[PDB]
């Protein structure tokens, strides 16, 4: 029996005052407390709306309440009862006539499945449906339901809140857990759909909860085991009902896992004490969500002063008293044989029954208020100049009503405002609940913060607050970001194996490692190929000390030969020998010493522009004096110092044009370091550098001295045959042979020495030492006669 | 206001739009003669034949509860609400009269000619546990079973024609076809299905546009210009309806350019509306639903009279309208229906197929539920409405009735609630002598079967069929491109001419000279030959070697004959013979240097070129040394030359045992012979030691030449010195020639051979001249 309330404009209503237990009858005799505390709230909303001059003063608001106990056909019949009165043809049925009233909207669609079947027929006609307890989010689309407007946030808003609360609580990967055959399946579907597009959110595992058999608990023991298999995964979200939540918490308690993964609950969990009993370990960290549960004091005041004499508008309240503590009614029905006590005489038993106003009770008042405000907007925009209700409502459509319902931003029964989005869904106003036992001993769900559009919570709400909100934030392994890594992702999502790249490549923005140009290598941090000044060959103690001393020892010999050269012109010993020969030998020795000392300085662009010819000029100057001496002793031995100087200048000019030619080949530059070793902590390795000097160039430069030495030896072979002039020719021949032997040993040091990376600091030093030894031997052999003459 | 009902055991229902949308004031306008009455009488005759069929439904007789929707939305809802009101449990709401008929359950709701009415009826009936099959519903909107569960259309929707379009396009080998659609919802879903099927068949699409109906001819001109302004094919796709296709063909005719195109069901035949543009549509193939005429239905409709058939008020109004009169004047009896010809549409077949499909499903479910009884059993009194649709309506195998014997339809319902479609391909045949008219070529029952001989352009006699390939296939040449974006059709781009086809996208090189006859396999350097140098170029070196050998033999013969001369007696006769033998060995080395190149060949040529040079150099050095020593024993002079050449022999032997030559050919240019030129030994320290030894020998010879006071054989000594200087100059010239030709292939070897031959000839003629002056002159 439906509820008829007189009024110019009436609203529909679908409220489940019965149950769908027995499948034979359409609705069971038993009633539900949640389904009976909502239609009375709608009646109160209506009789308070048509009572004040600020809301529909000129028109009264009627009601049309029908029962729908979540049936596929009976609820469908009651929903079709609304549009039957709109047409009201009834031309075929004749009995031997009534005044029908159209409905502007419905405040029904309580059950999740009833909403779809009601809106499907309500979409065809121009009558919207304002649901209040719908949970299934698949009806949030406008292409399939354009005449639907939810006053409660769908499960998609819950999934968005979960995403926002996981992104803002450290960890990024979470193992989801939901149960099929209920709102949990759609909830986890929306969660995955919104996490795939979300950036920075990861899914660790997805497991289903079977609701076929739960008493054996053989599945829950296996679920908690495979959840612990994955490493460092401590975040789990639950979208199932409380029934299996109790069992899974009991299983986690009896198992006593070493992982101690924190739980994340849904609106089903909320802030109830039923699932957990004396469970402190499993409850720690159980951060759970729950929408705003407001209380309307007006509804409580109206629901206490109820009697069987004044509440005659509804027909189900007469038989509603049968759901009390074993009491019935005898005015209309027959008393049961089990109990004969009557509870009609007093209503204090209802107060003693400890009833509580459900959270969904205030969700039917704001819907009626929103439709009343839409009708008020209609009246103000269409017929604001009429005494009562205007005739422009019967000939109107549902499109304008939907448009007026969409832009509704008024404050509902409680202090929170109610509004509708473009898809007819109210914004999610959720409250974050976390269980804590350290700060307080009694069981509590102390609120963290509110979730309306952003995150306004307390990060330091927990007593510890040190790192417990960061322990499940991982990259599928230990956090690896010390400055040398390589993020390579293959197969596994949002994770990469902690492995470094090669030592010859440095990372760039922690993404990839690439190779820098030559003479550069990554540092100890593998972040960039830094630049460092090259090494120098000046003041080397371990090895260069001996050649440095050998080169410095020649200064005294050069100073003694220079002073003795232009001096003692009276004695005939120096007059018999060529005066220019001694000067040429001294100049050659000085040039050789300068060339040996030039290797200490670091070569540059301008240094080897003049140092590339100083080494070659020194070797050729020394051999000129010996050639002049052999020419003189050959001219004197038969059966010219002027021509000797010209020959020496021509030999030097042949070397000058030559070095100019081999220098005009390439501009004077610096060569890069040559090495093939690994990279160590001192990034500034032994970067020895020089100008364009190689083995072929050195061989071409020393080739001219080889022929001169060969000619000197060939001349000395015959000069030593005839001994004369105090065996001076024999001494010259011995000196030439010693010089040739020293030059022969130098060629073997520079040949085949390819098994040493320090050749630039060994072979050049050995060659300089050999040249200095030859020059010193020549100077000692030449200055011996002058010393003997000075002594005697 | 009017409802047609027929008494029956299992009464069905019908929603045929008899009127059209009039306007806001009136409910609906006058009835239509084609889509509202003829289909109604068609389903009535089909139901009467069902009731009189002994093999189909013998025990149970089905009725009809048919309603009219007036081709509106709210009217369609209000009329379709009766089918459910008859099935409501409560039926009538409790009320008190201010002062009859009982609802009859309806199983079938066969009806719906438009898209919106069918959508609304399916949305209302999906949830009330009642099946509903349609006869004219070609929109792809009623395809998602989540929104329309109970719906099984007997007509194939327009988006099924995408498969036939793809079959046609693949039959004629067309790739770069273009397409055009409408901005309507049906047009966009049809073109989306077309793109889906083309991507499934890997068919490219040039352009995709949506033309409207409320635009002037300027927009059509612009869109056809944008279509034909990118020429890469000659075939297009016309998916729009006839009202737009007529103006599109008119615009194309205004362009004076015509081509071939395919047409959807909108332009199946439509010969009367587009008869203005006959030139543009000269070559085109269309798609039209198969509609065989029904002789029984035609004879039934032609013999219909309101006096004999008064159970249909809509038929009475249609008779009043088609034969305009007034029943008050009683002038309608004079008019006869046989005077005007009867035109049958293509939807009568659909309505009879739908009602027969539902009757067959009812028969199958009645046989599977209660076959022992022929009338409705107690279990079948209430129709479930869901199992009948899921198991029996969808899974039906009945044959199409009232059809000619030579044709077979076999219409069925798939898993999506859609009827199997038979499309006849109509082509516009050019008839200059007569009149332009269409011609059927093939059908699309299951697979595309059409004859190319009947099609004018497809027949080989008229010419080759127009192609739609964006590019032309290329032979074994430059590879196909791998550029992204335009991956629908391929184009092969030019490579470097010295590369082969490594793959279908990679363009590498593995060998030139010989063209690989295979597709991809086969790679070799070159089938090289034994001899590479030409006979004309090598003739000069052979002639020079022969002249040098003949000159040496003549000098040796003159010295042997004139052995008693005082000049040769007091000289190195044995040394002269050794020098002659060495000069003769020089011609053998030069000839061997132009033989078949190989490892042993190159080593032998190098060894000979070194040994002959060292031998003659040692001989001349010993001669000058003796001349300088005596003037300022033969065994010692003969052994010192051997001891001197032993050093070079040991050096070359050490270099041979230290480095093993091979047959590794490295070619710098991209196209050159892989034949071995000289040897595998490149520039290394081998040539350095030989050059140093030659320079030392030349320096020793020049130093020994310093003597110039020779009183005996002064002319011979001067000639020997001039020969030594000339040989040194020739060696210095060959050194820069070898340095410049260090990259040459055969020019370097030719120059080296010419140089060594010239030096040998000069050294031979220098000594041959004094012998000629002594003996010949």
């Amino acid at each position: 029996h439906s509820i008829r309330i007189e009024g110019d404009v009436t609203l529909g209503g679908l409220f489940p005052v019965h149950a769908k237990g027995p499948s034979g009858v359409p609705c069971g005799d038993i009633k539900r407390e949640n389904g009976i505390h909502r239609l009375e709230a709608m009646l109160y909303a209506l009789d308070q709306i048509n009572s004040d001059p600020n809301l529909l003063p000129n028109v009264t608001l009627g009601a049309r309440i029908l029962d729908t106990c979540s049936r596929d056909t009976y609820a469908l019949e009651q929903s079709l009862t609304f549009v039957q009165a709109l047409i009201q043809k009834d031309t075929s049925d004749v009995r031997c006539f009534v005044k029908p009233e159209k409905v502007v909207g419905v405040i029904g669609a309580s059950g999740s499945s009833v909403s779809i079947m009601v809106a499907n027929i309500l979409r065809l006609f121009q009558i919207p449906q304002i649901s209040y307890a719908s949970t299934a989010p698949e009806l949030s689309d406008d292409r399939r339901y354009d005449f639907f407007s939810r006053v409660v946030p769908p499960d998609s808003f819950q999934a968005q809140a979960m995403v926002d609360i996981v992104k803002a609580l450290g960890w990024n990967y979470v193992s989801t857990l939901a149960s099929e055959g209920s709102y949990g399946e759609k909830g986890v579907e929306s969660f995955t759909q919104i996490s795939k597009e979300a950036g920075g959110l990861c899914i660790a595992q997805s497991v289903r909860i079977p609701q076929e058999r739960k008493d054996r608990t053989i599945d829950f023991d296996r679920i908690i085991k495979q959840l612990l298999d994955t490493p460092n995964s401590r975040a789990v979200v639950i979208f199932a009902n409380d029934e299996d939540i109790k069992q899974i918490l009991a299983a986690a308690k009896r198992a006593d896992q070493v992982g101690h993964f924190l739980w994340v609950g849904s609106d089903s969990w909320g802030s109830k004490i039923n699932p957990l009993h004396q469970h402190e370990d499993i409850a720690e960290g159980a951060i759970t969500i729950q929408p705003k549960r407001a209380t309307v004091e007006g509804f409580d005041a109206y629901f206490t002063s109820r009697t069987l004499e004044n509440n005659r508008r509804n027909v189900w309240f007469a038989e509603y008293w049968e759901e009390n503590f074993n009491c019935k009614l005898t005015i209309s029905g027959s008393k049961k044989e089990d109990t004969d006590r009557k509870c009609t005489g007093q209503e204090r038993i209802g107060k003693d029954s400890n009833y509580e106003q459900e959270g969904k009770v205030q969700f039917v008042i704001d819907a009626v208020y929103a439709m009343a405000h839409a009708l008020h907007h209609m009246n103000k925009d269409l017929c604001a100049d009429y005494r009562g209700v205007c005739p422009e409502m019967e000939q109107a459509g549902g499109k304008k009503l939907l448009k007026y319902i969409r832009n509704v931003n008024f404050n509902g029964s409680a202090g929170t405002p109610v509004m509708f989005n473009k898809n007819g869904d109210a914004p999610g106003r959720y409250d974050i609940f976390q269980y804590q036992t350290t700060n307080t001993s009694n069981p509590g769900y102390r609120l963290i913060g509110q979730w309306t559009d952003e995150l306004q919570l307390n990060i330091e709400d927990m007593q510890w607050g040190k790192g417990v909100r960061e322990i499940p934030a991982s990259v599928c392994t230990l956090p690896c970001k010390p400055g040398q890594r390589k993020k390579t992702q293959k197969g596994t999502p949002c994770c990469w194996t902690c492995e470094p790249c090669d030592g010859y490549q440095y990372q760039f923005d922690e993404m990839t490692c690439q190779h820098c140009p030559y003479d550069q290598r990554p540092n100890e941090n593998r972040t960039g190929c830094q630049d460092i000044p090259i090494i120098k060959l000046e003041w080397h103690s371990p090895w260069a000390v001996i050649p440095v001393f050998l080169a410095m020892l020649g200064i005294i010999a050069t100073i003694f030969v220079m002073a003795t050269f232009i001096r003692y012109n009276d004695t005939p010993i120096v007059r018999a020998s060529g005066r220019e020969l001694s000067y040429v030998l001294l100049t050659g020795i000085f040039l050789c010493y300068i060339i040996t000392f030039l290797m200490i300085a670091k070569p540059d662009v301008a240094v080897c522009s003049f140092r590339r010819v100083f080494l070659g000029l020194g070797m050729c100057i020394s051999y000129a004096a010996l050639l002049t001496k052999t020419n003189r002793i050959y001219r004197i031995f038969e059966q010219s110092p002027t021509s000797q100087l010209a020959i020496t200048s021509s030999l030097i000019s042949v070397q000058l044009l030559g070095v100019f030619i081999w220098f005009i080949v390439d501009p004077p530059n610096i060569i890069i370091d040559y090495d093939e070793h690994k990279t160590m902590n001192p990034e500034q390795a032994r970067g020895v550098l020089k100008c364009d000097i190689t083995d072929l160039q050195i061989i071409c430069s020393l080739g001219y001295s080889i022929l001169l030495m060969v000619t000197c030896t060939v001349y000395a072979f015959k000069t030593r045959g005839v001994p004369e002039n105090f065996n001076e020719a024999k001494y010259i021949g011995f000196t030439m042979y010693t010089t040739c032997i020293v030059w022969l040993a130098f060629i073997p040091i520079f040949f085949g020495t390819a098994q040493s990376a320090e050749k630039l600091y060994i072979q050049t030093t050995t060659l300089t030492i050999s040249m200095n030894l030859s020059a010193s031997v020549a100077l000692g052999m030449l200055y011996m006669p002058k010393v003997y003459i000075i002594i005697f | 206001k009017k409802v047609l009902t027929l008494e029956g055991d299992l009464v069905l229902g019908g929603l045929f739009p008899v009127h059209q949308k009039g306007g806001p004031a009136e409910d609906c306008g006058p009835v239509n003669e084609h889509r509202g009455i003829q289909r109604l009488e068609a389903m009535l005759f089909a139901l009467d034949r069902i009731n009189r069929d002994p093999h189909l439904l013998p025990g149970v007789r089905l009725g009809a509860h048919i309603l009219d929707s007036c081709s509106k939305d709210t009217h369609a809802l209000e009329q379709a609400l009766d089918f459910v009101r008859a099935s409501l449990s409560r039926g009538a709401d409790g009320s008190r009269h201010i002062c009859g008929d009982a609802p009859t359950a309806i199983t079938g709701v066969i009806g719906g000619s438009y898209s919106d009415v069918s959508i609304q009826v399916a949305n209302l009936l999906r949830l009330f546990q009642i099946p509903q099959i349609s006869y004219a519903s070609t929109s792809a909107k009623l395809s998602d079973k989540s929104r329309y569960d109970y719906f099984a259309r007997t007509v194939p929707p327009d988006f099924f024609q995408a498969k036939a379009m793809a079959e046609i396009l693949r039959f004629f080998n067309w790739t770069y076809v273009s397409t055009v659609a409408s901005e309507g919802d049906y047009g966009e879903t049809g073109i989306e299905a077309f793109e889906l099927e083309a991507r499934a068949r890997n068919i490219c699409v040039a352009t995709s546009e949506k033309v409207g109906r409320a635009m002037s001819r300027a927009a059509f001109e612009g869109v056809v210009r944008a279509l034909l302004q990118k020429p890469s094919a000659r075939v297009a796709v016309l998916f729009t309806r006839s009202e737009d296709a007529r103006e599109l063909l008119a615009a194309s005719q205004r362009l004076n350019a015509s081509f071939t195109w395919v047409a959807s069901d909108g332009w199946g035949a439509l010969e009367s509306v587009v008869a203005g543009s006959e030139g543009a549509a000269e070559g085109a193939i269309t798609i039209e639903l198969a509609s065989y005429p029904i002789s029984d239905f035609a004879s039934y409709f032609q013999s219909l009279d309101p006096w004999n058939n008064s159970r249909n008020p809509w038929f009475r109004e249609f008779w009043e309208q088609r034969f305009r009169c007034s029943f008050r004047q009683r002038d309608c009896a004079a008019h006869s229906l046989r005077a005007v010809p009867f035109e049958q549409e293509s939807k009568i077949m659909f309505v009879v197929n739908a009602v027969y499909a539902m009757a067959h499903a009812l028969h199958n479910m009645h046989r599977a539920l209660c076959p022992n009884t022929t009338r409705l059993c107690d279990a079948m009194r209430p129709v479930n409405g869901r199992r009948l649709y899921k198991d029996f309506v969808l899974n039906v195998k009945f044959d199409a009735p009232f059809r000619p014997a030579d044709t077979h339809n076999e219409v069925r319902f798939d898993r999506f609630g859609d009827g199997i479609g038979r499309y006849n391909i109509f082509t516009y045949l050019r008839a200059g002598s007569g009149r332009y008219r269409y011609q059927k070529v093939g059908y699309w029952a299951e697979g595309l079967t059409l004859d190319t001989s009947l099609i004018p352009w497809a027949s080989p006699s008229a010419g080759p069929l127009p192609a739609s390939r964006c590019s032309e296939p290329c032979l074994q040449n430059e590879v196909k491109s791998v550029q992204p974006g335009e991956v629908c059709c391929w184009l092969c781009i030019p490579c470097q001419p010295y590369e082969y086809r490594l793959d279908e996208f990679t363009c590498a090189d593995c060998g030139l000279g010989y063209w690989p006859n295979a597709s991809l396999t086969g790679c070799f350097e070159l089938p090289q030959e034994y001899i590479r140098w030409g006979d004309a170029w090598a003739v000069g070196p052979v002639t020079i070697a022969c002249l040098g050998a003949l000159a040496t033999l003549f000098v040796l013969g003159v010295f042997v004959r004139h052995n008693a001369t005082p000049v040769v007696k007091a000289s190195g006769r044995e040394l002269c013979y050794i020098l002659l033998g060495g000069v003769f060995l020089c011609y053998c080395m030069t000839f061997i240097f132009i033989a078949k190149p190989s490892t042993a060949v190159c080593t032998l040529r190098r060894l000979g070129l070194g040994t002959a040079f060292s031998v003659c150099y040692s001989a001349l050095l010993t001669k000058t040394y003796r001349i300088a020593r005596i003037f300022g024993s033969p065994a010692s002079q003969v052994a010192i030359c051997l001891a001197l050449i032993s050093g070079q022999l040991l050096i070359v032997v050490a270099w041979l045992v230290v480095e093993a030559p091979g047959t590794g050919k490295e070619t710098a240019p991209e196209r050159r012979e892989v034949v071995t030129l000289r040897c595998n030994h490149r520039d290394a320290s081998m040539l350095g030691s030989l050059a140093y030894n030659v320079l030392l020998i030349a320096l020793c010879t020049l130093y020994a030449f310093k003597t110039r006071k020779c009183p005996e054989n002064f002319n011979e000594a001067k000639f020997i010195g001039f020969t030594m200087y000339t040989t040194c100059i020739i060696w210095l010239a060959f050194l820069p020639i070898f340095y410049v030709t260090s990259s040459d292939y055969r020019v370097q070897t030719t120059t080296m051979c010419v140089s060594v031959s010239l030096s040998g000839s000069v050294v031979l003629g220098c000594l041959f001249a004094p012998k000629l002056y002594i003996i010949l002159f």
